[PDB]
């Protein structure tokens, strides 16, 4: 919901950025995110 | 506001969330890791879906208890310790009585959702003469003490009688027979409301915190060892469980996801909830701690024990 | 594509219940979720089926037509290992069902309630507190006449009952047990049936009176034998109307949207298309209709 | 040719396997062929997802799909590719034209005469075309046949432009998948005030899919299309609709002439597909050049499209 | 506090949350005149007040790893600052002791960041920049086969906050046990722009 | 005017093994592997307790063995991974183009980010149904104060003993439970009570077992044989440091057992790690196209109970990257 | 998979026969391997009557076959399943234009035996072939086949109160997407509808006890006439009427259920075919 | 806030609100008309305190 | 009625609602908003906290007497404690209460 | 049965030199 | 002996064994 799916080369942080993130989503502490189960959680084509 | 002929004994069971701590002494189960393999489940022509699957074997190697599981702290009391009742024309819709003018005037006097759980709770009919030493302090909300682990495994026979025949007395109090007899015994009022040989019209999603006191069934489940009804206990029995974050508390269907103990079906004791019978004495247990009475020339207070000791605060005075 | 569960006991399965569970092996099972690995407490359909509650079968029905099928295939320590149903493969499900039908004109079949008894199919577990029921699986034929027993019970509760608690076949007669309340569900299906019943009974026909007439009066056919020589009055004061054809056409339209509507209401229950029975190895390849 | 063959041979069914029973030598390496096949298509391993791509030709089936010429006046262009259209009959024997619906240009049907209505009229602001398309709206309304008349045809997945006599591509039958082969996925689109979860009204079993329904409905002051999500059978969701129509069979009854057969029937619902029960519908936003409304998306789609049943 | 939120925020958890929150407010808000009710345990006190707001702040960021703050004293990083008022400073300076070093080791200029050759094709062309257009170069165009871990991508966060010399300024270093905050006023920033804090 | 992306960043998942957690104090990994393989899951020992040779003329003291079998729990332990079949599409089909090239790594990339997914899955639900058994055979110490205290028991079973220690139960539900609650509320007597308790977990645990060994799971510090594991939450966690104040080692353990499992343990996680999935698909690549043409530290906080150096682990943080319940 | 499934001619065909049988190659039929038996022509005999709801259930019941190729000593056929899709054509002498309808039917032949069969006169057997239709079309044939029979059968016991004429101007005639046939209207079809009549005939005293199960609401609903029946019946006999009534109900609602019930997705007029799967 | 004299005191010795029912802010629901609404207002169902 | 999160973000962000003048002589709602700057928690869980309440000058005299054996009740007077966040020091000549 | 526990070493056949069947 | 049962009982024989 304004966020793009590019294969992008994503840098590897090492943060605990994890915790507490399927109820943070939920709630909405992020204003536009993408949540991608199964097949979406792919690179995605050029 | 005027009293009946008879008193009542209301059964809540409340809900914890209690931060555990395990203990397990080294070498005590020997493991044997397979090897992971993969197999395609659902091969749609979208998407195909794998899976990943494991098998372990362990094995128990002491012939002691090698593990302890202790509730260290409180993380909070998930229900909401209140008031809210059951609803018998909820939980049995069948039954109604001859006039419908009549039928729908009671269901219009009486009930025909915010916060936490409420914590539904039974009310069991008892005599105004059940003395109030019985209830300060932890005792079955029926009459007689259900001391059946006590007694001999695998014998339903003999320990059917301990439970129900008042022949002999209490396991607890030896000089009477029942503190009421309107409920402890086998086809008695409170034991026609809440065993199961008599609610096949109930509906069955509904949770009774009195099933855990006056089942029949599960009673004489814990007549078997003690070395086995303590793994009874831990082995993920789920008896008498309940929904935990459910609005309106449920029985849970065999629910694994949970993790819960119920101490209260294995010892089959109830703990006194703080009860008075006016507000001054209410207003007089937070002002002396000690040296507040009980009794009240007709008045009671009945001081709260439990697992948990909850801590009471109106307004500035505490208790602990 | 892997169709296979593996429901894993907690507690160790002891060697009668082994027994027990070995000569139960093909037989259908409900199942609780339709994944790879699963837990015997939802495996069955005991969870609707209970020994504390009334027995109400309509409930059962609409769990065995939502929840997924599997056949029970190998049982051993600890674990059941069970083949789910999907269409587009064929099953091989035997008879190991204790009131006997036996399927010689490889009819349809179908997936119904333990309306015959628990006891005989309760198969129970003393390693866990569960208990495993087993469903019926009997042909069509069979099956609309138990289910109209099943209705026909609550609404002759009030007003020779023996024939409507047993059922009929070829062979033998088998008892069933009918409970004295049939439950919400079933007092709900009943409602419906009643609701359809007052309102459809104004959209009846005219002109089959007349044939029912004549032929009491003429003709005595093999199905004519339930009046016993007997026509009624209000097919009188119906056949005081003249007959045409244009209400009676859209009479009859809405009559087979109406008898399409109760086809709905009445087909209960998963049906299992079979082909190729074998009566002497007693097992019957099978999909799902 | 090079490209060519490099792109055919890696495109093709691996072999059968062979046990030749009668020679000595031969049963042995080919038994070591098969637990070498074995060993690498079950380990965790990439060799064990390269099998899987092979789909040894009862698991993928090639679906069916609708050539259907419109007209494109009756259509937008600027639609989301996942929307179910329902084709009208046709009353005349050579015609050459199938008139199908977007649920939007079905919503201008619905209300011209009597959110959604904004970017409705926004995407098809003439209607009176739209209702010359049909030869008969209020009359077939009114003895509500308009149920087998219009019928569906599942989700478009190709829609290829033309500014005279359109031509469009519908999986009427199989996974719903898109016809070019630069692969993609085609998300069903359903616009969320006429889409409502079942569950949500009803307030135990798993199954393994959750089916889409479609139940063209006849309210008292106009059709109404409401896009039903249900986890259970065509046979349960008759009895489940039968419940929610609560209101229905109270003016079925107040309507007390039983002579007069229109309002003796209350819509009919139709199965479109089956979509998974394990990943649910997503929601999401689909924009027109000014407006957006949200729009349910459903992935993984299997159209079969059964009977209108009457409720 | 994740032993509430392991759940999901149901009707229910919904409730208790908003119990504890008054409840909180009602007992441990204010926690600096509080402390003046003991006297012995004012240190410890302040202390496990400080230690407990450390942790509620999700200190897990992308920059975790990029030293850019070090106390002078020894090779550690800071972990944040404590912005307090002049009195508060006052009170903390000696109840939670002296402090442990006088200045942390940060950086002198601004990581600076321009427009160069790669990405002003994109920004005349498309008006789309990416920040560190030559490190998307490294990744996908020179050898994409190697895919980055932890470490191999640690000099590409640290876009420019690495390579810089390091001046030392002044501010009161608190250890909280572990952590080494670092606790300062901005009040004489405004006291003399006449502006409220 | 342009539109800056400010960074794009991704997180690493950290690898958790069921032999670097310190929940493997408490299992020995035996390279067995039989019972799978055996039909039956039972075990039957032979064991033989000692006796007192008594003198008085009440009995013959008969020599005392017990045959007793212990059957094995097998737990199956599944996860499934959608993956996608245009994924599958790339994978098969070999690149010539840098932009299929870079399409195909990434359809590698993202093959090779379900297979790391399924072994770090069954790596988190080993660790799970393992914890799973430790919690089914966890009886809880309300009533193992009593009953693995041999003073009320031992005298036979009768009517009586069972009826005093239910009774001894309902105490210890009361004035013993939430020991860490009570220890708040306590005066200065912080860490005597807590020390108290978790050695009356440590002695009530520890008891006779069959199939021992060496002296496994040592720490490097102190040297001393590591005796169990507290397993707890990260606030107790948090609490029993400031209780108890201090470890016995810097949370450093030197388990020489783990020593076949760098080898059996790795040949998997390293077999999935990239650099041989790129490998595998870089050979069947070349099968396409040749086709046409024809010891360690673990971190684990010891605390010192006594004579026994027990460990103390937190496994939270490998639930909360789940956002599953502990 | 392996689907060709052959039958067993035991004589040769000659060239009528052959031409016969590519006349109908596209078309349907059942199955039981056996030539006797091999499609509906057992019931549609001359060993037994006619009747229709046996038919139906034999219908029903056993599988169903789509040929492909002719032979003079076999029959290629694949048999139906639930999973695939076969190409189906519409090969019958009463033709039904299948434009644009997403469902067909397979019924039992009402049109004659003659209309859709093949006589053969060299083998043992006759097959027939059932008819495969629109369904609009197959429960309007049911309704003026159905009322046709009730209204011949009441003109034969009592002329005076309808016309022979009257009924054979509308229910002789369908009209389905502008196309406008004819019905061939001649026994058959009598138990089917004696079975209808017994269902209206006891529907009144059932809609009683059903709505005594359960006030005035449900009362309401009947008309006058549609009320009034006395109280006073015998208990076996009201309830051996309520069990064969709703014996009958059940066995005539899954008969108006038309059957295998076929679905079809791309009809090509050119070639008279569509891409038909099982539903 | 005018209110009647039959009002106790116990609902004034904690924090709860000035008028009578408890306004709850996110313990009714999430975006709706009904049961927000209808636990702020509706008195036909109890407030979740009391 | 917006989730948890996302009224803890418009908690801080801004004057979320109705504020009023500090430093004025009444009490005005705040129009400029400009250095004024304040966190209000009675928006945030719409609870209001008790005064200290007495009926009568007798309980409030007895109040600072005995703190902990006070009646909140005497027979129809009453005394309300202050149970408000922040705790505020009474002192009614030598005798003081927290 | 008699093997509910015990694993085996060996077996002790029937002196079949070449034969596995029998006791 | 046939099989591998050296680290399920132990090295000690007069502990344990077969």
């Amino acid at each position: 919901e304004g966020v793009e799916n590019r294969p992008f080369p994503y840098l590897t942080v090492d943060a605990d950025l994890l915790s507490n993130l399927r109820q943070s989503a939920a709630e909405g502490l992020f204003h536009s995110f993408d949540l991608l189960v199964g097949k979406d959680a792919r690179e995605a084509g050029i | 506001k005027i009293h009946p002929g008879v008193a009542m004994t209301v059964v809540r069971t409340d809900e914890i969330l209690s931060e555990n701590i395990l203990f397990s002494s080294r070498a005590s189960t020997s493991m044997f890791i397979g090897t992971p393999n993969v197999s395609r489940r659902e091969a749609r022509v979208d998407a195909v879906t794998f899976e990943v699957h494991h098998e372990m074997a362990s094995i128990d190697t002491g012939l002691s208890y090698s593990s302890t599981m202790t509730p260290a702290r409180v993380a909070a009391i998930t229900t909401d310790m209140g008031i809210h009742t059951q609803d018998f024309f909820s939980v049995f819709p069948a039954e109604a009585f001859g006039n419908q003018q009549v039928n729908d005037y009671i269901k219009a006097k009486v009930g025909a959702l915010c916060h936490g759980q409420q914590a539904t709770c039974e009310i069991i009919v008892t005599p105004v003469t059940a003395d109030v030493a019985y209830f300060q302090k932890s005792n079955s909300p029926r009459g007689r003490a259900a001391c059946v682990v006590s007694c001999e495994n695998y014998n339903q026979e003999v320990a059917e009688g301990l439970i129900y025949d008042h022949s002999r007395p209490d396991a607890a109090y030896e000089y009477r027979s029942t503190v009421n007899p309107w409920a402890s015994q086998l086809g008695s009022l409170g034991d026609i409301m809440y065993n199961s040989s008599y609610r096949q019209t109930a509906v069955p999603g509904l949770y009774s915190p009195c099933r855990a006191f006056f089942n029949k069934e599960e009673l004489l489940r814990n007549n078997r060892g003690l070395y086995n009804m303590v793994n009874e206990y831990s082995q993920r029995l789920g008896g008498h469980p309940a929904t935990s974050n459910t609005e309106v508390q449920f029985v849970v269907i065999a629910g694994t996801d949970v993790f819960l103990e119920q101490p209260c079906s294995f010892l089959q004791e109830a703990f006194p909830a703080l009860s008075a019978s006016s507000r001054a004495l209410i207003d007089e247990f937070m002002s002396v701690k000690q040296t507040h009475a009980p009794i009240h020339y007709g008045h009671y207070i009945i001081e709260e024990v439990a697992p948990v000791r909850r801590i009471l605060k109106f307004g500035n005075k505490v208790v602990f | 594509m892997d169709l296979k569960v593996v429901v894993s006991l907690s507690s160790r399965l002891y060697t009668d219940e082994i027994a027990k569970m070995q000569q139960r092996i093909g037989c259908i099972l409900p199942l609780a979720s339709t994944h790879g690995t699963q837990n015997v407490q939802g495996l069955g359909l005991g969870q609707v089926y209970s020994l504390e509650t009334v027995p109400d079968y309509v409930s059962m029905y609409n769990y065995l037509s939502d929840c997924t099928l599997a056949v029970l295939d190998e049982v051993s320590v600890d674990s059941l290992i069970l083949t789910k149903i999907v269409p587009g493969q064929t099953y091989a499900i035997k008879n190991k069902y204790q009131p006997f039908f036996q399927w010689h004109g490889t009819g349809s079949l179908s997936v119904m309630p333990p309306v015959f008894g628990r006891e005989h199919a309760t198969v129970k577990l003393e390693s866990n507190d569960v208990d495993i029921v087993f469903p019926m699986v009997l042909p069509t034929p069979i099956a609309e006449e138990v289910l109209q027993k099943i209705l026909l019970f609550n609404v002759y509760s009030r007003v020779v009952h023996m024939h409507l608690g047993s059922v009929s076949y070829l062979g033998h007669h088998y008892e069933l047990a009918l409970p004295e309340v049939p439950g919400p569900l079933g007092l709900a299906l009943l409602d419906n049936l009643s609701l359809y019943f007052c309102i459809m009974v104004t959209l009846l026909p005219r002109a089959s009176m007349r044939l029912v007439r004549g032929l009491i009066r003429h003709e005595h056919h093999d199905l004519l034998n339930l009046f016993q020589e007997m026509v009624p009055d209000e097919i009188a004061r119906i056949d005081l109307d003249d007959l045409s054809v244009a209400d009676d056409l859209s009479r009859m339209r809405v009559m087979m949207t109406y008898l399409q509507s109760l086809a709905s209401l009445f087909n209960l229950g998963p049906r299992l298309a079979t082909a190729a029975y074998s009566q002497e190895t007693l097992t019957a390849t099978c999909w799902l209709r | 040719r090079r490209r060519l063959q490099r792109r055919i041979a890696g495109l093709l069914p691996p072999p059968a396997r062979r046990l030749n029973i009668s020679r000595g030598s031969e049963f042995t390496r080919d038994v070591r062929g098969l637990v070498e096949e074995h060993a690498q298509a079950s380990s965790l391993s990439a060799a064990a997802v390269w099998r899987a791509g092979l789909l040894a030709p009862s698991g993928w089936r090639p679906p069916v799909f609708g050539d259907f010429l419109i007209h494109a006046s009756s259509f937008n262009n600027a639609e989301a590719t996942g929307t179910p259209l329902f084709q009208f009959k046709q009353s005349d024997p050579f015609s050459g034209v199938d008139a199908v619906f977007t649920p939007l240009s079905l919503f201008i049907l619905m209300n011209h005469g009597r959110g959604l209505t904004r970017m409705a009229n926004l995407l098809y602001d003439s209607p009176a075309t739209l209702a010359d398309l049909v030869p008969d709206f209020g009359r077939l309304v009114a003895d509500r046949r308009f149920h087998n008349f219009i019928t569906p045809v599942g989700p478009l997945v190709e829609n290829i432009k033309s500014t005279y006599l359109n031509k469009i591509t519908t999986v009427v039958h199989g996974p719903v998948v898109s016809k070019a082969i630069p692969r993609s996925t085609v998300k069903v689109t359903v616009p969320q005030e006429a889409f409502v979860d079942l569950d949500a009204w009803l307030s135990q079993p798993c199954p393994a899919d959750a089916r889409l329904y479609v139940a063209l409905t006849y309210e008292e002051a106009g059709p109404r299309f409401t896009f039903f999500q249900s986890s259970r059978g065509h046979c349960q969701i008759m009895n489940i609709l039968r419940i929610y129509y609560s209101p229905s069979i109270m003016h079925r009854y107040a309507v007390v002439q039983p002579l007069h057969i229109e309002e003796l029937t209350f819509g009919a619902v139709a199965c479109l597909g089956t979509f998974s029960a394990t990943d649910g519908w997503r929601r999401s936003a689909f924009n027109y050049r000014g407006s957006s409304l949200p729009v349910v998306e459903i992935d993984s789609f299997y159209s079969n499209v059964s009977d209108w049943e009457v409720i | 506090d994740p032993t509430f939120t392991e759940r999901g925020f149901s009707k229910t958890v919904k409730s208790d949350l908003i119990a504890m929150f008054k409840r909180h407010l009602l007992e441990h808000s204010f926690f600096l005149d509080r402390a003046e009710n003991m006297g012995s345990g004012f240190s410890q006190y302040v202390r496990s007040r400080l230690s407990e707001m450390v942790a509620a702040v999700s200190g897990e960021s992308v920059l975790k790893g990029v030293s850019t703050y070090t106390t002078a004293k020894g090779g550690e990083p800071v972990g944040g600052v404590f912005i307090v008022t002049d009195n508060v400073l006052r009170q903390l300076l000696t109840f939670l002791g002296e402090e442990a070093d006088n200045q942390i080791m940060g950086p002198s200029s601004y990581a600076s960041f321009v427009v160069r050759g790669e990405n002003l094709v994109t920004a005349v062309s498309y008006g789309r920049v990416m920040r560190t257009f030559e490190h998307f170069m490294a990744r996908i165009v020179d050898s994409p086969e190697k895919a980055g871990s932890t470490k191999s991508d640690l000099p590409a966060v640290a876009a420019g906050v690495e390579d810089q010399p390091r001046v030392p300024i002044s501010a009161a270093v608190i250890k909280l046990g572990n952590h080494a905050v670092a606790v300062e006023s901005l009040q004489k920033m405004y006291n003399d722009t006449q502006s409220p804090y | 005017k342009f539109e800056v992306l400010l960074g794009v960043y991704t997180n690493a998942i950290q690898y958790v093994r069921f032999l670097e957690t310190a929940l493997a104090v408490s299992c020995v990994n035996t390279e067995f592997k039989d019972l799978s393989r055996m039909t039956d899951g039972k075990i039957q020992f032979r064991i033989s307790v000692p006796t007192i040779a008594h003198g008085d003329g009440r009995r013959p003291s008969k020599q005392r063995t017990f045959i007793v079998v212990k059957n094995c729990h097998k737990h199956h332990i599944s996860t499934e991974m959608e993956l996608s079949m245009l994924d599958l599409e790339i994978l098969h089909s070999i690149p010539e183009t840098p932009v299929e090239y870079a399409e195909y790594v990434g359809a590698v990339k993202t093959v090779a980010s379900a297979l790391q997914f399924g072994v770090d899955a069954l790596e988190r639900g080993l660790i799970n149904t393992v914890l799973s058994v430790k919690l089914r055979h966890a009886p809880p110490m309300f009533i193992l104060q009593t009953l693995a205290d041999p003073t009320f028991t031992e005298r036979g079973f009768s009517k009586t003993v069972k009826s005093d220690l239910i009774a001894m139960f309902k105490r210890h539900l009361l004035e013993h439970s939430f020991f860490l609650d009570r220890a708040e509320n306590m005066g200065s007597g912080f860490s005597q009570y807590v020390r108290s308790r978790l050695s009356e977990m440590v002695a009530a645990v520890s008891g006779e077992s069959v199939l021992k060994g060496v002296s496994t799971y040592t720490t490097a510090k102190g040297g001393e044989p590591v005796g169990g594991v507290f397993i707890v939450t990260d606030n107790v966690l948090r609490q029993l440091l400031t209780f108890l104040g201090e470890e016995a080692d810097n949370q450093i353990m030197g388990p020489s057992s783990y020593a076949s499992f760098v080898v059996r343990g790795e040949n998997l996680v390293t077999a999935v790690s990239y650099g041989r999935v790129m490998r595998t698909f870089e050979h069947f690549m070349a099968r396409i196209v040749d086709s046409p043409e024809k010891r360690v530290p673990i971190s684990a906080a010891v605390i010192k109970l006594g004579n026994h150096a027990v460990a103390v682990e937190s496994l939270q943080k490998m639930y909360n990257d789940t956002q599953s319940p502990y």
